[PDB]
């Protein structure tokens, strides 16, 4: 979720993440600890055996075919955690997210209850405004001359600067408001 | 064996055969798709935490989407033979479709009511 | 259940390498990287993070845990998710 | 909003293909109008119908629920594959 | 943080089903059976930033409003037949030919209680929160159907068509 | 009705000679004691209609509609208060002398006695109208809305008008008391086969029928707010109002006549159903919501029983505040994005809980939720095509199934999901906005309650 | 209750558990869902764009 | 430790229902406890013969003492 | 009363209205008394059976 | 290009007046302007509108009809007379057609 | 109050009760401490009321509408004539509407109280409405939205006629 994807997945790639889904697969046909551990050992045997194989063109047909037959062996009901995409949970508490900017438009009265959170928020507020045009300033200095872009962005090279737009990530809601 | 796929039931990615190209040709065009991507999600970003900001970001791509939906369906649109007979079918296929269900039940039940042999017992609301 | 710490993180992350049989405690600490300072491989990787997730109920997505790299690491990648802040 | 950001007629040239493409932030060799059968789609893009529950959960999507980033062209049947509506994901069998 | 409207939907629900329950003509039943139709939409679509509880509780009503056509069918059919919605005089019917009516009633308690052609909702509608389920989606709500089909019994006993299906 | 109508004429001075800094407060107090004088036509102890001089008199049918009019006036203030605020003091008072013109030419138009009578008034409608809708629209669109509003009406009321004075010149009068009750039975001629179109067409393109109905989601998607408010929930039931009236003295080509038309409205509401669920604009969705309303009261209204009769008033009352209700709640997140796009603005029930609660009364009047009047119009409506054939319940079970879908699809889509997070301008909703509200809901409320007072002429 | 017995202490075995068409039947719903909330959506809503509106 | 909670501006709403709910009373109240008084001592008219030659006023013709105050001044 | 004078306006329009509706009455007494269904003869002190 | 006002800005309503109600940018013809809605609208339409259309009586003779009806049915069963006839008008009163 | 030959009623026939096991009845018990806490304060107030109905009696009457020339008796076009005939009809007509909900109150009451004999014991309400049914359909089923006097009317002949030929042929 932090980390934009790459351009394209390496080979390198490609084979752990079917390696971490064929794990998991397991465990939801096993159940049983026991069981899931002996039978995770042998999956590891699977993928330590041809290790090494350094072709790069039966690599990949090696690949195909394990996936192929992933796909065949799949539990029609993988075992979901309750906060992942497709988990019973997931999503649950997002109507309690409200943004941060909500509070802009709070009534004094409702602001003086709170009247230090409200002062610990307009610091915050000052922060941002002061930091922004440095921040502008440092994303065309390492705008590279080659188009070739990626979503990743660049720490705050300097000393009193925080990293360019950094405001929707520090203030996001809480996980679980 | 073998997943035969359909447009309601698509192809897994990891059993896509184009997926597993890797021939210099396709690799550059993954990258310039990343490169377009970046560049825009760059710009969204640019104005989501700009602090001056005071309203909304608008979105040209979803403004684009609904012109195309009304206000640009009627100018590219061409009389063909096949638009022509699937307008004049979905027209009035139906319309007379339900002409004849009604007018027959109808017509079924005018003859059943001057012959007496219907049974109106209870009805008094119509 | 009780709020996650910082600390608390850091002592269940530590425990469970701990009980890892490729991983030799004597030599294990929070800035361990886990492929030069204690040879594990990319397969193993994979299962440290699996462990993980099974120790703290969520899931890691694989685009993040690729560089879970460090102990410390694993630490902050948790502790971020689950808006610890001491 | 001028005539030229605006979709507009099915492009004849390839120099119409290209501003086109340009217009709608793809790559001229991905660019693909519907087929002219005077429908009324003009140069609208033609897009894979992949419906939105196959794109990646985990990214953090510009538009969270569409699961769409800003400025990417929108498939001429979004509404009927937002998540609330038609899965065209991979079944197991 | 919002419990006390959790509290007050769960409330509604129970009145729209003792409206149902104790009703003696066939539009204050449809009060109730299109009142818990609501309260259900409300309480399985309780996390409405969550899609799939959007969808399970648009999937429940869709296929309650498929049984609501029988229930219509019926309705209009007693109020032509019999010039009344009241239990009381429909049971003058005995001795008519009560399919069109029966069919009717045994579509919507078909959608209503979840029944083979139109279940998939009822397992769907796990979404919303536990007492939810407890309350709505297995011990009362669901019930309806057959309540209902228990109330014109004295009808449905000189059919062996209706009997039969 | 002089003293319903003389008052309201006085709308127009005071809009003038008041204040800058008092039109909006006392043109909006007075339309409210306009139309509570306007409840002394519910005065009606007896069987016998008032009667209150040669030109007007009040009916079953025509107080419901009369009193729906006076009650929508001092609401479409509230609702244009907002969007006007930028505009010069000569353009305010304009644009409330246009609202008030409309709102007494439309208290005439049902209460005329005479066919002649209420085509003028039924045509003078149409200036102030074009001039709010084309003035004050804010799109290059109002332009191609106005004419196609201006000429759909006009060309179907030239045969209207032809028709009117050939019922003169052969009966003597317009009266529509003595029309009634020296009704002839007409001959199956083809040439009275024309008479029945050339005096129907006029009120099946303003209600509308499907077919002719482009004119209706051109000009809603484009209106000011007021102008959406008074269309959706008077103009179209100038349709209505005028086929009951004028379908006496039809008999009884009417029974055959309209297979046609019974035939658009039962299929043709089906097909507008059936696009609110693929509508992108939320005002769209509305106006095509209300296409199909008007497909059931066209229906009952051609087969002239006393249950159908009886539905179609209820839902005409009943659409008329509920379609006003949804206009003005979409036109109240427009006033803050500017776009009326459905998709665009998500999860507003996170912000907007109040607002929420009304968008999901006014949807669940929409589909017609027992015990509302807007279920006992579609009932009666439901109940009467069923006895004039069976199987139009296929096709009402269908229209009601798809009524659901696109009712709770634009709850879901609006205010559920995520939060639409980028819009830091979603302000709080205004004590305005929300009375607004009340007011259209409270007396839906109330007249299910008392549902007596619009049961019509047959019941 | 027995025959759940025995068939569930199977599971306790370090034998791999396998698909098979009739527990993918249990486990997927009859397939119902999958197939009638997928074709039967698609080809009404198909038709409210391509046939209603559009043309 | 008690965390803030970001919440929409509640007052809004919270007002409006508030101004609604005073001027539904401010004369709602006083109208309902005269409709109750009105029925605790007035009371409903009883039903009677036409005594043979009165002419009954057509306001003599309801119950409600509320109705028949009405018919008798404005109607 | 040079900014509140038009309070007078619609209050006024009433009162005028009203009056011109008992005009519409007189107008329309070419019945009174005469229906074959309300047709009574006078009491006492009664001049009209209604105004 | 040609002269032409920028597009005015994306003003908030509530900066400058936390208590704006919606019908006036000026404070005190705000006030006044949200308070004669409310009675006028509320405490005096509503609430008496629904009064006086709560104490119209026999509206539309639905009173009076059932007194009535009450009175007939009555009068027929004593007198041994059918509650209601097949016939409305007498057929004495009705030459037909030879 | 109600008149009781309008809304018929069978008297009551409840068997003395019976009680031959030691326990006591818990229905008697709350029925007694309900007269005495409920039953009893609300009389007192009812009492209080009905004295100050009796202090300000006030008297209504049933009102008289004379019969008037049928339409029958109305040249065609003297709206005049018809215009009386035409409201004396639609009074007519709305008493009939309330006749046919008492005679549906008695079934509907007979249905309720005979219960598990309504095949048996609710043969004469049954009867009533079978025949105050056919009359009904006789005056004014199939008149329409815009039904009248002159329909009414028209529909009897039609239907005269078609009974004067019946017996034209037997
Ligand atoms: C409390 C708030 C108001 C409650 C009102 C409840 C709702 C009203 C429903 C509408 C009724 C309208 C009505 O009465 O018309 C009949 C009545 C008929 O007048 P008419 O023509 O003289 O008498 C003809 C009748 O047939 C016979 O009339 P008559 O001869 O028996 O009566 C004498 C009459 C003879 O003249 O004198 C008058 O002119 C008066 O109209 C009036 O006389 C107006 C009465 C005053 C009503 C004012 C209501 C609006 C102002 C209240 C709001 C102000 C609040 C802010 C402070
Ligand atoms: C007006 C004067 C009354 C004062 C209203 C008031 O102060 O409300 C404050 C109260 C608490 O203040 P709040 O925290 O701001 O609540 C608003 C929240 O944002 C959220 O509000 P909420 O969602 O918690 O409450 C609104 C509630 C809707 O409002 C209700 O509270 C339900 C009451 C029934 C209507 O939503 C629903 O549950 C929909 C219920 C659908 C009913 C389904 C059954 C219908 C058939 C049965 C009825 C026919 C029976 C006939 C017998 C045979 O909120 C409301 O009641 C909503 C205000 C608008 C009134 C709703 C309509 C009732 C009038
Ligand atoms: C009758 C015909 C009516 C057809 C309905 C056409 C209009 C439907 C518009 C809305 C469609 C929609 O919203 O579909 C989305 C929903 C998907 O639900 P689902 O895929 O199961 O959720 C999985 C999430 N993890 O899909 C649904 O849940 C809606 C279910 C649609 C199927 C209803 C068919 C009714 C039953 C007919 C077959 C009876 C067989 C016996
Ligand atoms: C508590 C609500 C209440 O007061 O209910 C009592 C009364 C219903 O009693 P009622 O119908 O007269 O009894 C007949 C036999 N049961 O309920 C009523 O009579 C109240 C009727 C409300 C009338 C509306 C008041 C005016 C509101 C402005 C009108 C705007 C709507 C435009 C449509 C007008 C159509 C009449
Ligand atoms: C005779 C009918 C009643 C006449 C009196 C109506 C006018 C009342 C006085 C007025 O104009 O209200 C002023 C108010 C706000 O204006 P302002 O003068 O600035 O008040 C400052 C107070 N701090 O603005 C208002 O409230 C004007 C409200 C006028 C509403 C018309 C009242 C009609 C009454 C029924 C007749
Ligand atoms: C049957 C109902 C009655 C219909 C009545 C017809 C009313 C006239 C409709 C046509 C519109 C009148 O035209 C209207 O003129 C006024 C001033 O006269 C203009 O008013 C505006 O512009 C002019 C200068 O441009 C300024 O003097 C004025 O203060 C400003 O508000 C409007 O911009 C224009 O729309
Ligand atoms: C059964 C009876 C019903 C009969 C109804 C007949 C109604 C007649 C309506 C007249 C419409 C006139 O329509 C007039 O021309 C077209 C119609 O597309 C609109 O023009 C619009 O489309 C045309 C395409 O042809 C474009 O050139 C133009 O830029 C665009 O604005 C005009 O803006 C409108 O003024
Ligand atoms: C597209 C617009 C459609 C136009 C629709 C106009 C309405 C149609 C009106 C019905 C058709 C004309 O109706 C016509 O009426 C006239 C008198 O009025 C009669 O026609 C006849 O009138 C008199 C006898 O009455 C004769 O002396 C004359 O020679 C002949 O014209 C017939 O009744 C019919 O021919
Ligand atoms: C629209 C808003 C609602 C406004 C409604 C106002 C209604 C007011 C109701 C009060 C009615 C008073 O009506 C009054 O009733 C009393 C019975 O008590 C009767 O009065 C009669 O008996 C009383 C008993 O002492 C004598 O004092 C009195 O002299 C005599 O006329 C009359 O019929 C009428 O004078």
């Amino acid at each position: 979720a932090f980390c934009a994807p790459p351009a394209y997945l390496t080979h390198q790639q490609k084979v752990l993440r079917l390696y971490k889904r064929a794990l998991r697969h397991l465990e939801s046909w096993c159940i049983h600890r026991d069981k899931y551990r002996y039978f995770a050992c042998l999956m590891r045997a699977r993928f330590e055996e041809h290790k090494n194989e350094k072709d790069m063109m039966r690599a990949t047909q090696l690949l195909r075919e394990a996936e192929e037959e992933f796909w065949q062996n799949q539990h029609p009901q993988p075992y979901i955690f309750p906060d992942s995409p497709g988990g019973t949970s997931f999503e649950r508490y997002e109507c309690y997210k409200v943004p941060e900017w909500c509070l802009d438009y709070w009534h004094p009265s409702e602001k003086a209850m709170y009247p230090d959170y409200f002062s610990k928020r307009e610091q915050w507020k000052k922060l941002r405004m002061e930091s922004w045009d440095r921040e502008v300033k440092q994303l065309q200095e390492e705008t590279s001359p080659d188009g070739i872009m990626t979503e990743a962005l660049p720490p705050a090279r300097r000393e009193g600067d925080l990293p360019p737009l950094w405001w929707h990530i520090v203030t996001r809601p809480r996980e679980r408001p | 064996s073998k997943y035969k796929p359909a447009p309601l039931a698509t192809l897994p990615s990891t059993l896509d055969p184009a997926e597993y190209d890797v021939s210099p040709e396709t690799r550059r065009a993954q990258v310039e798709r990343l490169s377009i991507r970046a560049r825009l999600k760059r710009e969204y970003l640019l104005q989501y935490n700009d602090p001056k900001r005071v309203s909304h970001i608008e979105d040209p791509a979803l403004i684009r989407w609904t012109y195309a939906r009304s206000a640009n369906i009627y100018p590219n649109f061409r009389p063909t033979p096949k638009n022509s007979l699937l307008g004049a079918v979905a027209g009035f296929g139906p319309l007379i479709f339900w002409y004849y269900v009604f007018k027959t039940d109808r017509d079924r039940k005018e003859r059943l009511i001057q012959e007496g042999k219907l049974d109106r017992k209870f009805n008094i609301s119509y | 259940a009780p709020p996650l710490t910082l600390d608390g993180i850091k002592d269940r992350v530590l425990y469970v390498l701990k009980l890892y049989d490729k991983i030799d405690p004597e030599k294990l600490s929070v800035n361990s990287h886990f492929m030069k300072d204690l040879g594990l491989d990319s397969l193993d990787q994979v299962e440290i993070i699996m462990a993980m997730e099974d120790e703290f109920g969520f899931e890691i997505p694989d685009i993040d845990a690729e560089k879970l790299m460090c102990p410390q690491e694993i630490v902050d990648y948790i502790a971020d998710k689950k808006d610890v802040y001491e | 909003m001028t005539k030229d950001m605006l979709p507009g007629s099915y492009p004849r040239t390839p120099e119409e293909r290209a501003a086109a493409a340009k217009k709608y932030n793809m790559r001229v060799e991905d660019y693909e109008p519907y087929p002219d059968d005077g429908m009324g789609y003009g140069d609208y893009p033609m897009l894979p119908n992949r419906s939105q529950h196959e794109r990646d959960p985990w990214y953090q999507w510009d538009h969270s629920e569409l699961r769409m980033n800003w400025g990417e062209p929108i498939h001429w049947d979004l509404d009927m594959y937002i998540r609330n509506r038609v899965d065209t994901s991979p079944t197991p069998v | 943080p919002n419990i006390n409207r959790f509290i007050k939907y769960l409330t509604l629900f129970l009145i729209t089903m003792l409206i149902l329950t104790s009703a003696n003509n066939m539009f204050q039943l449809f009060i109730g059976w299109e009142g818990v139709g609501i309260m259900s939409f409300l309480l399985i679509g309780w996390w409405y930033g969550r899609t799939d509880a959007n969808t399970a509780a648009l999937q429940a009503i869709l296929y309650n409003r498929i049984g609501d056509i029988g229930f219509i069918l019926a309705m209009v059919w007693f109020s032509l037949n019999m010039n009344s919605w009241e239990l009381q005089q429909i049971m003058f019917s005995n001795n008519n030919d009560n399919l069109i009516p029966l069919m009717g009633l045994l579509i919507a308690a078909t959608g209503k209680s979840a029944q083979f052609g139109l279940h998939p909702w009822l397992p769907s509608a796990m979404e919303g929160p536990t007492p939810v389920s407890a309350l709505l989606h297995s011990s009362t709500m669901v019930v309806a159907g057959i309540f209902l089909l228990v109330r014109f019994h004295p009808l449905t006993t000189n059919n062996n068509f209706i009997l039969t299906t | 009705m002089l003293k319903i109508i003389l008052p309201s004429l006085m709308l127009l001075p005071l809009t003038w000679l008041s204040s800058p800094k008092k039109t909006w407060t006392n043109v909006t107090s007075y339309s409210f004691l306009i139309s509570l004088t306007s409840l002394t036509l519910l005065w009606q102890t007896d069987e016998n209609y008032k009667n209150f001089s040669n030109m007007f008199s009040s009916d079953p049918l025509s107080t419901p509609l009369i009193i729906l009019t006076a009650w929508l006036l001092p609401l479409m203030l509230m609702a244009s208060q907002n969007h006007l605020k930028k505009d010069n003091n000569v353009l305010q008072k304009l644009y409330i002398s246009m609202l008030i013109s409309l709102q007494i030419l439309l208290i005439m138009t049902f209460s005329a006695t005479e066919l002649i009578m209420f085509y003028i008034l039924f045509e003078a409608t149409l200036i102030p109208t074009l001039i709010i809708i084309t003035r004050w629209g804010n799109q290059t669109e109002r332009l191609n809305a106005g004419i196609y509003f201006l000429f759909y009406t006009l060309i179907g009321s030239i045969p209207l008008l032809i028709a009117l004075i050939l019922i003169q010149n052969h009966v003597g009068t317009l009266n529509l008391m003595i029309l009634s009750f020296t009704t002839h039975t007409l001959d199956a001629s083809w040439s009275n086969n024309l008479l029945w179109l050339a005096c129907m067409m006029a009120f099946l393109i303003k209600m509308p029928l499907y077919g002719v109905h482009l004119w209706l989601p051109k000009a809603h998607v484009e209106a000011p707010i007021a102008g959406s408010m008074i269309l959706a929930a008077i103009l179209l039931k100038l349709g209505s109002y005028g086929m009951i009236r004028i379908s006496i003295i039809l008999d009884p080509l009417t029974k055959y006549m309209a297979y046609p038309f019974i035939l658009l409205s039962l299929w043709g509401m089906i097909m507008t159903s059936s696009i609110c669920l693929r509508q992108t604009d939320l005002k769209s969705l509305i106006a095509y919501s209300s296409v199909s309303h008007m497909a059931l009261v066209i229906a009952s209204i051609m087969i002239q029983t006393p249950w159908s009769f009886m539905g179609a008033t209820m839902l005409m009352i009943a659409h008329g505040l509920t379609s006003s209700l949804l206009f003005c709640l979409a036109n109240s997140n427009y006033e803050r994005i500017h776009s009326r796009t459905m998709i665009m603005a998500r999860g507003l029930q996170m912000v907007f809980p109040l607002m929420a609660t009304w968008w999901l009364m006014a949807s669940l009047a929409n589909l017609a939720l027992p015990p509302s009047i807007n279920l006992m119009g579609e009932l009666f409506i439901t109940m009467s095509l069923f006895s004039w054939s069976n199987f139009t319940i296929i096709l009402m079970g269908i229209n009601i199934i798809i009524t659901g879908m696109y009712s709770m699809y634009m709850i879901i889509t609006t205010q559920r999901g995520k939060l639409t997070n980028h819009m830091i301008n979603l302000q709080p909703s205004h004590t305005r906005e929300l009375t607004l509200m009340a007011l259209h809901m409270i007396p839906l409320i109330l007249l299910t309650t008392s549902p007596k007072l619009i049961t019509g002429l047959t019941m | 209750f027995l025959i759940a017995l025995e068939l569930n202490n199977l599971t306790m075995k370090l034998s791999m558990n396998k698909a098979n068409p009739y527990s993918s039947f249990s486990t997927l719903l009859g397939f119902f869902p999958s197939i009638i909330h997928r074709i039967t959506p698609m080809k009404s809503l198909n038709l409210s764009l391509k046939t209603s509106l559009t043309l | 430790k008690r965390l803030f909670v970001v919440k929409p501006s509640l007052y809004y709403d919270a007002r409006f229902l508030r101004l609604m709910k005073f001027y539904l009373m401010l004369t709602g109240i006083p109208v309902i406890i005269g409709i109750t008084l009105v029925n605790i001592f007035i009371g409903e008219a009883e039903l009677a013969e036409i005594p043979e030659g009165y002419i009954p006023e057509h306001w003599e013709y309801y119950k409600h003492p509320i109705s028949r105050w009405i018919a008798r001044n404005f109607y | 009363l040079r900014e509140h004078w038009v309070h007078i306006l619609v209050p006024a329009g009433f009162v005028f209205g009203c009056y011109l509706d008992r005009k519409d009455d007189e107008k329309l007494t070419a019945f009174r008394n005469k229906s074959m269904l309300f047709q009574r003869e006078l009491r006492p002190n009664e001049e009209v059976t209604w105004k | 290009q040609w002269q032409e006002d920028p597009e005015p800005e994306d003003e908030n309503v509530y900066a400058k007046n936390p208590d704006f109600h919606g019908y006036d940018s000026d404070p005190v013809v705000d006030v006044w302007n949200m308070r004669a809605v409310f009675f006028f609208g509320f405490s005096i339409v509503l609430v008496f509108g629904t009064t006086f259309v709560a104490y119209v009586p026999d509206y539309r003779m639905q009173e009076w009809a059932r007194r009535e009806a009450e009175r007939l049915v009555k009068y027929r069963e004593v007198n041994g007379l059918p509650i209601m006839e097949s016939n409305y008008f007498d057929p004495s009163k009705i030459q037909l057609p030879e | 109050s109600w008149d009781k030959d309008v809304y018929p009623e069978p008297p009551s026939r409840t068997p003395a009760p019976s009680p031959q096991t030691s326990l006591p009845n818990p229905i008697t018990y709350l029925t007694k401490a309900y007269d005495l806490v409920v039953d009893w304060p609300v009389t007192l107030v009812r009492e209080f009321i009905e004295r100050q109905h009796a202090k300000n009696r006030t008297y209504y009457y049933h009102r008289q509408y004379r019969r008037v020339p049928d339409i029958t008796e109305c040249k065609e076009g003297d709206v005049l004539c018809i215009y009386e005939a035409e409201m004396q009809w639609r009074r007519d007509f709305k008493v009939d509407q309330e006749i046919m909900n008492i005679i549906q109150e008695r079934l509907k009451a007979c249905q309720q109280r005979e219960g598990e004999n309504y095949q048996q014991n609710c043969a004469k309400e049954l009867e009533q409405f079978t025949k105050v049914t056919k009359a009904y359909q006789d005056r004014y089923l199939d008149l329409g939205a815009y039904y009248s006097a002159r329909k009414c009317l028209a529909k009897q002949k039609q239907r005269m006629l078609e009974e004067r030929k019946a017996a034209r042929q037997e």
